[PDB]
DNA sequence: TTTCATTATCGGAAGAGATTCAGAG
RNA sequence: UCCGCGGCGCG
DNA sequence: CTCTGAATCTCTTCCGACGCGCCGCGAAAA
């Protein structure tokens, strides 16, 4: 019979299906398919995995795969013996482990084979030497992503009774946050160093023109602090005599660099085409789905044989023999790379601009990679000067090499050893060492994957995931770390020290090497593993005194609240960083919920100063009276604006500051008022998190919902009593947005119950429905079939429709509404 | 191509000359039979037609 | 009500089976 | 190079 | 009125001389 063949891409799939032709049927899982979803049962039916009974699962189908995965299972019966064709590494074998336990069948009619290249060379070997998906391997992912599942389920809720709601806890999560936390504090403690530098411009014995810097004075490195000094050395300089000491001549070379893997593809495109993380993942992945480049995910810079050969082949054909090397380039999923050397950026007018851009740089990356190097002649020149010694390097392109496909965007005269020098002019020059860079992107992605943090399908997801939670945020295309990163990251390094250390992912990885090569048993190794873990959880449940972590901790300050004057405090919770009132903290009677959001001042990094601008973003900041720690700011009214110290809440010092300023009164997400148009921003209370609209003559409020940005609108709510809820007691109501019309149980946040509403359903509550509405209940109730229709939102063309299903599915039949007549047929 | 140079070649239709004298070739221009696809078989014929 | 990471979007005659009609109880 | 088929003619 | 047995119909199965010259065709696989 025919046989099933199942990989993981689909782009992939089309591509083998090709080198293999009909007799066989390929197909993609697209991803995982399935995954999840003392003691307390609760908690372990939410985590979906049971620590304490042996760790016994539920996996079930992704609620965006159902489709997917069924049409395997039809497919199933046509095929003789399946194939399974995920990759190598132990997530690709448990998705093939996955794939066998949701099609069922007999272990025999499964195989397990593993493709090398879409050269006919490795698709046929494929099914030569095949074998079976390994356990060991299988069990070596399971025990990861338990281990990942425990954490984030059951530390993220200590800190929702600890800090705030909302707030999570994770292997990788945390610690990148922690990352963030550490630049921040190393920025805003640090002290700039004011040095000065000097050059001399002089002129050789012929005429010509050299400039020197000053490197040695009394043969200590030169290096004054102050322009008095600088003074005092530019007085000696003045009259001295200038005379060549050494002059060293020596050949020197440069080189071409990696293929970009997943990781180097997103810094070299952040860096040359200012492109984000997830922009370049987008435009990769254009280009690959096209045929264009390799998979956009990959952690090699391999090259194939067969990629070396197209490659040298183009080599010699457009350079000549001086760019080829004698042999391949040799150096420490494939590599990304152009599919066709022949193929050029401008040819692709079928991509964006941006994706040739993209193509370009990967295209190069490529060719130099294995083209020459750029040989250049380096001079360096020693002169003596009464008790300095002064300096000059230059440097003359010999041979480009590699920069002739991969460009980058000093001419020493001539003196010889004792020739005297004929002083000009002196240039002092004053400087600030400068602190530490912020952290971009794909920066931090490089400092994840050199830690071995992370994985390339996972990089752009953490640097987002990061950012919504509200731990760090980004300005000018880098990082800063919002007060609520740091009140995570200190509490869990506090309680968690484990987990929170940057090597915890390498060490774990060991012992899950073991498990895989039979070396530990998998539940053996997850129990020592969840024993350590609850004695750190159980200990950071107690109270504070008995090490149990530390609850969150108001540091008030001299400010009136609008309400009640009272003294103001600062305060951290899942949203951001605001600023309370003590009265929170009192009973009914005495209780204030008034409170103030604190815009911070963004750093605006001056890209024109270079190395200096974070140096002078450091400079800008006051210090702390307390301790040298800097400090952090923050706009209260367009009169005030308030410092906090970095060390908040360990440090308590505050101030405060008189101005003009341009106060936003809001941070977070956007969302636009339907109602009038204006800004509308997001907002916590006694009901957890609703949103809100600033125009003060305008108080419509929209909500948040489980998994969507914001709900449609609160508009025309009408009720009925007489249609029950289902699910639960309830009863339903009729509301109308940008989604459409649509039931809902009136104790909303907690029923959360919506269906579509039956034509019928209308038509019996017809009196009711307001006057627009009314020409649905008009609408053709029932099909030619004599099945029954529902009320759906065309979003393409942003119109009411109704449509007719049987057994669930559609059955094809839909009527639209045209000048004031319902029209009816096949859809 | 194949499909015309199969039928001038091997149909029943397609009959070799014989030449013998010009009347020959007259006669053999201008028969007509009720043979070949869509027509009788020499067993099928019955003593009617 | 609710948190984690990962992966990738001929005709004639004879014989056998099936169906129907006529005779018996 | 051993075979089969299609047409034609002789009795 | 209802069943059983024999007749009748419908479907399936065989078989339609014998020699002998001519002619021109048959098949491809990767
Ligand atoms: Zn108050
Ligand atoms: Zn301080
Ligand atoms: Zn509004």
């Amino acid at each position: 019979g025919k046989a099933l063949v199942i990989v993981e891409s689909p782009a992939k799939a089309k591509t083998i299906n090709k080198y293999l032709g009909s007799d066989y049927v390929v197909k993609s899982s697209v991803g995982h398919i399935r995954d999840l979803p003392d003691e307390r049962g609760a908690l372990v039916n939410r985590m979906g995995v049971d620590p304490w009974h042996n760790w016994e699962a539920h996996y079930e189908v992704l609620p965006g795969k159902e489709k997917v995965v069924s049409e395997l299972k039809q497919l199933a019966e046509k095929a003789d013996h399946i194939y399974l064709a995920t990759d190598l590494d132990r997530e690709g074998e448990a998705i093939a482990w996955h794939l066998r336990e949701v099609i069922g069948g007999d272990d025999a009619r499964y195989s397990r084979v593993v493709f090398n290249e879409i050269t006919k060379n490795a698709i046929r070997q494929a099914f030569n030497k095949p074998g079976e998906l390994n356990i060991d391997r299988v069990n070596a992912q399971q025990a990861r992503r338990f281990m990942d599942r425990v954490v984030g389920y059951m530390v993220s809720p200590l800190l929702w009774k600890k800090i705030a709601r909302g707030l999570s806890a994770g292997r990788v999560q945390s610690v990148a946050v922690r990352l963030v936390v550490e630049r921040e504090r190393e920025i805003k403690a640090f002290v700039p160093e004011e040095f000065w530098e000097v050059d001399a411009s002089t002129t050789t014995p012929s005429g010509e023109a050299l400039a020197l810097q000053v490197t040695h004075q009394n043969d200590k490195p030169f290096r004054p602090v102050n322009k008095e000094q600088t003074q005092a050395a530019v007085s000696l300089l003045e009259k001295a005599r200038y005379s060549v000491l050494e002059r060293e001549d020596k050949p020197t070379t440069s080189k071409p660099g990696a293929p970009f893997i997943t990781s180097t593809l997103q810094q070299a495109a952040s860096t040359r085409l200012g492109f984000g993380v997830k922009k370049t993942m987008m435009m990769a992945q254009r280009l690959y789905e096209a045929g264009y480049i390799t998979y956009m995910r990959t952690d090699s810079t391999n090259l194939s044989q067969d990629a070396v050969n197209m490659v040298r082949g183009y080599i010699s054909d457009n350079f000549g023999k001086k760019y080829l090397p004698e042999s391949p380039n040799q150096y420490a999923h494939e590599a990304i790379r152009p599919s066709d050397v022949n193929v050029m950026a401008e040819s692709l007018k079928d991509m964006e601009a941006d994706a040739q851009k993209l193509y370009q740089l990967i295209w190069r990356q490529f060719v130099a990679c294995q083209m020459t190097p750029a040989k250049y002649d380096s001079t360096t020149l020693t002169v003596g000067a009464g008790d300095f010694r002064l300096k000059a390097r230059g440097r003359i392109l010999r041979f480009d090499g590699w920069t002739k496909v991969m460009p980058a965007l000093r001419i020493l005269p001539a003196v010889n050893k004792g020739d005297a020098l004929t002083l000009v002019e002196l240039t002092p020059a004053q400087h600030f060492t400068k602190p530490p860079a912020r952290f971009s992107e794909a920066s931090l992605v490089k400092e994840l994957e050199k830690r071995g943090i992370g994985r390339p399908s996972t990089y752009a997801s953490i640097i987002s995931t990061i950012q919504d939670r509200g731990y760090v945020r980004v300005e000018n295309r880098r990082f800063y770390a919002e007060k609520m990163g740091e009140i995570v990251t200190d509490r869990l390094e506090e309680n968690f020290r484990e987990l929170m250390n940057y090597d915890f992912t390498a060490q774990m990885e060991n012992s899950l090497d073991q498990v895989a090569n039979h070396e530990a048993e998998w539940k053996a190794v997850l129990d020592h593993f969840f024993s350590d873990f609850t004695q750190q959880l159980d200990k950071a449940e107690k109270d504070p005194e008995e090490g149990g972590m530390r609850p969150n901790q108001m540091v008030l300050t001299s400010i009136d609240c609008p309400t009640c004057g009272r003294k103001m405090g600062i305060r951290t919770a899942s949203t951001g960083v605001f600023l309370g009132c003590s009265g929170y903290a009192l009973p009914p009677k005495e209780r204030c919920k008034t409170t103030i959001n604190l815009v911070p001042e963004n750093e605006v990094l001056n890209v024109l100063e270079g190395e200096d601008a974070e140096t002078n973003a450091l400079r800008a900041k006051r210090r702390c009276p307390k301790c040298g720690t800097a400090m952090d700011s923050y706009l209260i009214d367009p009169k005030r604006k308030l410092h906090v110290c970095g060390n908040n809440p360990t440090c308590d010092g505050y101030e405060i500051e008189e101005g003009e300023f341009r106060i936003k009164g809001y941070d977070g997400p956007i969302v636009e008022c339907e109602k009038c148009g204006s800004e509308m921003h997001l907002k916590m209370g006694r009901f957890g998190k609703y949103m809100a609209c600033t125009n003060e003559e305008c108080k419509n409020t929209r909500k948040i919902l489980r998994n969507g940005e914001v709900a449609p609108p609160k508009e025309d709510p009408v009720p009925l009593p007489e249609l029950p809820c289902e699910k639960s007691d309830a009863y339903f109501v009729l509301r109308d947005g940008a989604a459409g019309v649509f039931l809902a149980a009136n104790t909303f946040p907690k029923s959360r119950e919506t269906r579509a509403p039956l034509v019928e359903e209308l038509y019996r509550f017809r009196d009711r429905l307001p006057e627009k509405l009314r020409y649905l209940a008009d609408a053709p109730q029932q099909d030619p079939e004599g099945n029954k229709t529902m009320v759906r939102f065309s979003r393409k063309t942003k119109q009411q429709y109704v449509s007719s299903e049987k057994d669930g599915k559609a059955t094809g039949w839909s009527a639209f509404y045209v000048d004031g007549k319902w029209v009816e047929g096949k859809k | 191509s194949a499909a015309v140079k199969e039928f001038f070649g091997s149909s029943q239709l397609s009959q070799f000359m014989d030449q013998n004298n010009p009347l020959s070739e007259i006669t053999h221009k201008r028969r007509i039979s009720a043979l070949g696809p869509g027509g009788l078989t020499r067993e099928r014929a019955g003593f009617e037609v």
